[PDB]
C-alpha cells in the first residue's frame, strides 16, 4: 500500500508546489516505478524539503520579520538599563559640574 | 554524463544527507524507461539550492503557524521588509550614552 500514497504525494508536489503543467505529469502507475529500492527515501526528502522559490521567500521573510519584532521587545529591556545608565551619567555630570563651579 | 550521473549531481546540490554515497551508474535504468525520461530531465533542471528549506526553518515556521500569529503574504512582506530597511537606529541611543 505505501508505494501508492508516495506516488500521489509526488504528483501533488510536482503540480501544486513546483508548478509542473498537469498534461506533462506521468500517470500514478508510472510514478510507482520510481519507488523501487533506495529511491523511496530520496523522493520522501524531495517532497518535504524542496519548495517553490515563492514559498521559500514567504517562509524566510516571515521568520526574519518575527525575529526582528522579538529583537525590538528584547531591546526595550536593554533600553530600560540604558535609561538607568543615562540617569546615572546625567547625575554624575551634574555632580561634576557642581564641583567644577566650586573649584 | 549518464542520466544517472546528472540525477546524483542534482541530489548533491539539494543537500540530500546520503548524496555522497550514491554512484551514478546505479540510477541509469531510471532513464532507459522512455516514458519517465521527460519527468526526470525536468526535475534535474528545475530543482536548485534556492528551493531548499532547512528543517529548522520548516519547524520554526510551523511553530509560528501554530502560535496563531498572522503570516504576512508576499506583497505585505515586501512592504514591511522595505520599511524594515536595516535602520541602524540602535546606534542613535547608544550614541547618546557614548556622548555622555
Amino acid at each position: 500500500m505505501e508505494r501508492r500514497s508516495l506516488a500521489q504525494e509526488l504528483k501533488k508536489w510536482a503540480v501544486e508546489e513546483m508548478g509542473l503543467p498537469a498534461q506533462k505529469a506521468p500517470s500514478e502507475e508510472m510514478l510507482q516505478r520510481l519507488f523501487i529500492g533506495q529511491c523511496g527515501d530520496i523522493w520522501k526528502f524531495i517532497i518535504r524539503h524542496i519548495h517553490s522559490h515563492r514559498t521559500v521567500r514567504k517562509i524566510e521573510g516571515n521568520l526574519l520579520w518575527y525575529q526582528q519584532l522579538q529583537h525590538t521587545e528584547a531591546q526595550r529591556t536593554a533600553e530600560e538599563e540604558q535609561q538607568q545608565r543615562r540617569k546615572q551619567l546625567c547625575k554624575e555630570i551634574l555632580e561634576l559640574r557642581a564641583e567644577l563651579h566650586h573649584l | 554524463m549518464s542520466g544517472g550521473d546528472r540525477f546524483v549531481q542534482t541530489l548533491q546540490k539539494l543537500n540530500y544527507p546520503k548524496g555522497a554515497q550514491l554512484d551514478g551508474e546505479d540510477f541509469d535504468w531510471l532513464f532507459e524507461a522512455v516514458d519517465l525520461k521527460p519527468f526526470l530531465d525536468w526535475f534535474c533542471s528545475a530543482a536548485s539550492e534556492q528551493n531548499v528549506v532547512p528543517d529548522e526553518k520548516l519547524q520554526a515556521f510551523n511553530t509560528l503557524k501554530e502560535s496563531g500569529k498572522p503570516v504576512l503574504d508576499e506583497k505585505a512582506l515586501d512592504e514591511v521588509l522595505k520599511t524594515f530597511s536595516i535602520s541602524k537606529v540602535p546606534a542613535i541611543e547608544e550614541v547618546a550614552i557614548e556622548k555622555l
